[PDB]
Formats: C-alpha cells, sequence, structure tokens
C-alpha cells in the first residue's frame, strides 16, 4: 500500500475520485479507473488556514 | 433573472456549436451528474436539437 499526502480546496474533493476530470483532476493528480481502496479527507481549517 | 419552477422557461438552441469548456469553469458546481451521457465526452458529440 502507498500513501499520498496533499491539501486541496473543498470544491475539488469531488474530482479526486477516479473517472472524473477537471483543472486539478487532470493537471495535478489523477487516479486509474481500477483504483483499489479509498481516500480519507478531513478538514484542516484549524491547522492549515 | 430565472423564472419560477411552476413557470419554468425554455430556450431553443440550434444550428450552432457549443463548447462545454466555458461551462465547467464555474467554481460552485456541486450537484452535477448525467444519465444518458458522460460529462467527459460531451465535447465530441452531435445533437439534432
Amino acid at each position: 500500500v502507498y500513501a499520498d499526502s496533499f491539501v486541496i480546496r473543498g470544491d475539488e474533493v469531488r474530482q479526486i475520485a477516479p473517472g472524473q476530470t477537471g483543472n486539478i483532476a487532470d493537471y495535478n493528480y489523477k487516479l486509474p479507473d481500477d483504483f483499489t481502496g479509498c481516500v480519507i479527507a478531513w478538514n484542516s481549517n484549524k491547522l492549515d488556514s | 433573472r430565472f423564472a419560477s419552477v411552476y413557470a419554468w422557461n425554455r430556450k431553443r438552441i440550434s444550428n450552432c456549436v457549443a463548447d462545454y469548456s466555458v461551462l465547467y469553469n464555474l467554481a460552485p458546481f456541486f450537484t452535477f451528474k448525467c444519465y444518458g451521457v458522460s460529462p467527459t465526452k460531451l465535447n465530441d458529440l452531435c445533437f439534432t436539437n
């Protein structure tokens, strides 16, 4: 298993899932259609912002 | 202005080429799904009306 760490906007959480496309989904990070597993997202407004 | 739901309006689009790139650029897109088509393949399709 591999782990990838990054922080994105709230509006871009829907494009992370494989099969979707977008400005961040096509130029920053992409996932294969046969992706196995799941991603975990939690708010960092307290810490990052 | 947008008309009310009980008085929903309707506009006819024909004899023109529409680009969906100028549409997807809108940031606050939250609810967006398609039944008979796929959003990723809407830039290479033709419609009678």
